[PDB]
């Protein structure tokens, strides 16, 4: 009935609001707070490891806020611990690719960083401007759209909760819950007439599995860098 | 996507 789907739009985006690491408010006021030159420099001084490392902290949180996120889905802790990692390991990085786009400022071509805005060139020390410019073209894309917080809300729940994911035990569980949320985000879509956004957005499994891949990479070799 | 984050995941769901 349409009241309980008006109900798990509002527990879906009340949990996203919950588990969103920065409110979208913050960014906003902080848009004005740019890097110096020297701050700049700064970063750019750094070392590849040091960069990454911070980076791939950084990914890390997202990460676990996105497992935050998943847990105050409802159906999602009734799931096996098997489906439970599965789907947050196929679906996770992709989420934070999502998110991503709410720190993104296409007016200046800025992000959020560490309590500031700067642009791509603070990351210079990463050495994969390849990888950078194609996040940051993704997350100019996923502006572009204004891509809504209760549209990241649903859209991110969709994408962790997928019942073709290889690995699942459980599929039939899955399926219903993603029939659900799909239920959800089509009645949204419909109120706002916002239906035909999701043609719109650009592919981000391949970013995603990169990051993934370097966040593993440091994790391993470890041993061969500084504490 | 691979046995890192899995690490990250099972930590963070316990
Ligand atoms: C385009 C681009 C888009 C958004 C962001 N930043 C945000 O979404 C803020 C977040 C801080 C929140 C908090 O502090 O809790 C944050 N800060 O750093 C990172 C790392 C650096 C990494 C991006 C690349 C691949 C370029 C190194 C993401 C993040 C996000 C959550 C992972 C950045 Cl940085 C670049």
């Amino acid at each position: 009935s349409l009241t309980e789907i008006e109900h798990l739009v509002q527990s879906v985006c009340k949990s996203y609001r919950e588990t969103c690491q920065l409110r979208l408010e913050d960014l906003l006021r902080q848009r004005s707070n740019i890097f110096s030159r020297e701050e700049v420099t700064g970063y750019q001084r750094k070392s590849m490891w040091e960069m990454w490392e911070r980076c791939a902290h950084h990914l890390t949180e997202a990460i676990q806020y996105v497992v935050e996120f998943a847990k105050r889905l409802s159906g999602f802790m009734e799931l096996c611990q098997n489906d439970q990692i599965v789907l947050l390991k196929a679906g996770a990085m992709e989420v934070v690719l999502v998110r991503m786009c709410r720190a993104y400022n296409a007016d200046n071509r800025t992000v959020f960083f560490e309590g500031k805005y700067g642009g791509m060139e603070l990351f210079r020390a990463l050495g994969c401007s390849e990888l950078i410019s194609s996040i940051f073209d993704f997350s100019h894309s996923l502006s572009a759209l204004h891509f809504s917080e209760d549209e990241i809300a649903l859209y991110t729940a969709l994408v962790l909760i997928n019942a073709h994911r290889p690995g699942l035990q459980e599929k039939r569980k899955v399926e219903q819950l993603q029939y659900n949320l799909e239920l959800a985000f089509h009645h949204h879509l419909c109120k706002t007439h916002r239906q035909s956004i999701l043609a719109k957005l650009p592919p981000a499994g391949k970013l995603a599995s990169l990051c993934s891949q370097h966040v593993e990479r440091l994790q391993i070799f470890q041993h061969l860098h500084p504490i | 996507t691979n046995m890192g984050l899995e690490a990250i995941i099972r930590k963070a769901l316990m």
